[PDB]
RNA sequence: ACUUACCAACCCGAUGCAAACUGCGAAUACCGGAGAAUGUUAUCACGGGAGACACACGGCGGGUGCUAACGUCCGUC
RNA sequence: CCUCCUAAAGAGUAACGGAGGAGCACGAAGGUUGGCUAAUCCUGGUCGGACAUCAGGAGGUUAGUGCAAUGGCAUAAGCCAGCUUGACUGCGAGCGUGACGGCGCGAGCAGGUGCGAAAGCAGGUCAUAGUGAUCCGGUGGUUCUGAAUGGAAGGGCCAUC
RNA sequence: GCCUGGCGGCCGUAGCGCGGUGGUCCCACCUGACCCCAUGCCGAACUCAGAAGUGAAACGCCGUAGCGCCGAUGGUAGUGUGGGGUCUCCCCAUGCGAGAGUAGGGAACUGCCAGGCA
């Protein structure tokens, strides 16, 4: 909520001005925020990948859509339709809400914080960065978890590349090494 | 281990271009839709192209695929 | 691709119109607008149309593109349909669904007496 | 092979029957399926028996 | 001895070796052997004649085969009789047309040219002709 | 992780091959309509009576055989 | 019995010729309404490895089809969901393919029904294999017959094993 | 006359790429989401109430032979009929005559209706 004001405010003038933009809406917006979980050994047991999607629904508010193995491989023993994953996909007041969340209360909190990778940018000017500890947001309770499994955020933009992807991302003061 | 064979199933064309047809009468039996069907043409559930109504057979090309159409022009 | 998903999706009924020799009443739907035009079974004339981005009704509306805009359109193209005669046609919604604006102005062709 | 011949049989009395197969060892449920009776010309429910 | 790794199938109909040669221009290397005959050429027959002219050619140059024998040729055994099936594949030919190069040959003079294609053709079962590159 | 006299997929350029390959494609044959001329109705249907169902070689297109056989198996004359 | 090739560009065409399959499956894997679009690779990203899920990009069917092969399929015939039983009953112009026994396609009419606002679609499934004549007999229905008469037995007709 | 929208004809000489250009109307994105309606999560899409902004992306138009596409003539291959040979394959007379390739073309053409501006 207040970093979209924020950014219609501030943002827009600030990338107008260092990127030279002709029209306003060439400069870029951040479109969505998918969290995502690979849960992996729960194929065994499907319990895991509920506790899962139980910690995708404390962290963001709406609930999470399990996915597919879409195939099948032998190396991994998966097959075409068994829930191998969980993942959110957050969009306009509730991503504004989820990025506060995150850039402000989660950033502080990695063990032996050497700043953040800048290269991670998909050469298209979408951003994706993997947390090693659920425990990490804060609505997860230190007590209330069976299993440690991290997750991937990735941050997509209407951006045209890395370098433009990395000034917006920058004007939310997001860490970089 | 190779003296096998199925009857043969005598699809083909049955009825050509411009020849007089009555209502019900089949055009072409076919594997598959090789022939769509267009005007007053009829499509069968094994694909076999039937008139429904009496007119003239015409072969046409049609579609941004260029695909082969049957349709009977009512004389 | 917003469009080419509506037209492959109104592509069958459209193709189906076609074999069945039907004049249709193919309405088009916009965020600010709404289009009906009925067209005879050849598919390359128009006998009767109507939208909102006209003189007839543009200046009995609130605002061109709500319920009462497309209720109002249907109301027109059903009356001048009428008077020029044709009175059975096929409702074609063109890839939108027969939910809102489309459906106002299906009933209300409808109700001034259009049978389809 | 497995799967084995049963009759629907009407629910009107006529003692018509619609003649199925059905797989006993999956969904071993009894059919149920609204099936036209000519006897009485209507479409009336028909049970698995047999 | 030239063989396909693999194949779609195992024994192919007899065919007819009818028409004249694609591919009947020297095009890798100076100098090529050109068929102007017709008939079959076994992989023993291109072994031996590319044997041979490497040989005449002492470890120099280098040498282009144009043509691979991909074609399965059976044979029956001794005392069986007519049908009982096909028989069982032995060895692989090319089908040569008439004006089909056979062998190239590059960096190497003439003269050596020549004699190693003598020396080649005198293992072929097919006449043969010194060719040349040439433009357009 | 250096590297490599071995090997090296992809892709790019040139080069061929295929009955069970085709982004092409004939000549013929076949189906249908119209028009003369010509032909002892030579076409169709129905009824009385059969015989015959070991074929052979030649040409062309092929399978098989060794593009072996006065070989064998198909198509067509 | 089904697919391809031999098979000579309509059909058809043989050999102890070359290659593969079938003797099922599914009350949903059928019907209809609405919606959707694959394989592969490239890049970035927690456990992640050449290959698990996510984000974008190139690509455009190199995927999929219940099971062989061929031919088809984007209006999709491929995938998903809601409601459903047309996997209906009597017929059927007219065709195709068979020496025949038969096999197959079929608009349309009557009845009743499902889905859709409606136009309409639906007489099983992308199509082509998944099959066995006749006789004898068993079951349900049907007062058709019923050997002096009334029944009944037995027989016929319809459905079915 | 110019521009846009809807529906057709034809189905790459019509496409894909590269460069430029347009917001009066139209179109596009766009603003908000109790409700109509919807997400196997998300107002992304479907959908509703609107009109602050920009033509950024999409879309239309214009220019460009980068790729696709089209493509002669002549020759060649093949082949019906008749004849011949050195008869596993060819040749002669006559009729039909490819495919590939070369020269070259190519930045589509057009019908009904509606709106804006002349």
């Amino acid at each position: 909520a207040k970093l979209h004001d924020y950014y219609k405010d501030e943002v827009v003038k600030k990338l107008m001005t260092e990127f030279n933009y002709n029209s306003v809406m060439q400069v870029p917006r951040v479109e969505k925020i998918t969290l995502n979980m690979g849960v992996g050994e729960a194929i065994a047991d499907k319990k895991l990948l509920d506790n899962a999607a139980a910690d995708l629904a404390a962290i963001s508010g709406q609930k999470p859509l399990i996915t597919k193995a879409r195939k099948s491989v032998a190396g991994f023993k998966i097959r075409q339709g068994y829930p191998i994953g969980c993942k959110v996909t957050l969009r306009g007041e509730r991503m504004w809400e989820f990025f506060e969340r995150l850039i402000t209360i989660a950033v502080p909190r990695i063990r032996d914080f050497r700043g953040l990778s800048a290269k991670s940018f998909d050469g298209r000017g979408n951003y994706s960065m993997g947390v090693r500890e659920q425990i990490i947001f804060p609505e997860i309770d230190y007590d209330k978890v069976d299993r440690v499994r991290g997750l991937d955020i990735t941050i997509t933009t209407t951006a045209k590349s890395d370098e433009e992807g990395r000034a917006l991302l920058a004007a939310f003061d997001f860490p970089f090494r | 281990r190779n003296g096998r064979d199925s009857e043969a199933k005598r699809l083909g064309v049955k009825r050509f271009g411009g020849e007089s047809v009555l209502a019900g009468s089949i055009i072409v039996r076919q594997r598959g839709t090789k022939f769509h069907a267009g005007a007053n043409v009829g499509c069968g559930r094994d694909h076999t192209l039937f008139a429904k109504a009496d007119g003239k057979v015409k072969f046409e090309v049609k579609g941004p695929k260029n695909r082969k159409f049957i349709s009977i022009e009512a004389e | 691709d917003k469009k080419s998903a509506r037209i492959r999706r109104a592509t069958r009924a459209r193709r189906k119109l076609q074999e069945l020799g039907a004049t249709r009443l193919v309405v088009h739907r916009t965020p600010r607008h709404i289009y009906a035009q009925v067209i005879a079974p050849n598919g390359s004339e128009v006998l009767v149309a109507a939208s909102t981005v006209e003189k007839a009704i543009a200046e009995q509306l609130k605002y061109t593109g709500n319920k009462d805009a497309a209720a109002a359109v249907g109301k027109a193209v059903a009356e001048r349909a009428l008077e020029k005669g044709i009175k059975d046609v096929s409702f074609d919604r063109s890839g939108f669904q027969y939910h809102g604006r489309v459906q106002a102005l299906a009933d209300a062709a409808r109700e001034a007496g259009l049978q389809f | 092979g497995i799967r084995e011949k049963i009759k629907l049989v009407s629910s009107a009395g006529t003692g018509h029957f619609y003649t199925t197969t059905k797989n006993k060892r999956t969904k071993p449920e009894k059919l149920e399926l609204k099936k036209f009776d000519p006897v009485v010309r209507q479409h009336v429910i028909y049970k698995e028996a047999k | 001895m030239l063989q396909p790794k693999r194949t779609k199938f195992r024994k192919m109909h007899k065919g007819r070796n009818r028409g004249l040669a694609q591919g009947t221009d020297v095009s890798f290397g100076s100098f090529g052997l050109k068929a102007v005959g017709r008939g079959r050429l076994t992989a023993r027959q291109i072994e031996a004649a590319r044997r041979a002219m490497t040989r005449a050619v002492k470890r120099q140059g280098k040498i282009w085969i144009r043509v691979f024998p991909d074609k399965p040729i059976t044979e029956k055994p001794l005392a069986v009789r007519m049908g009982k099936g096909k028989g069982n594949v032995e060895y692989w030919v090319a089908l040569i047309q008439p004006g089909k190069v056979l062998y190239e040959m590059d960096g190497v003079p003439e003269e050596l040219a020549r004699e190693a294609f003598k020396l080649a053709a005198a293992k072929l079962p097919i006449k043969t002709t010194f060719v040349t590159k040439t433009v357009m």
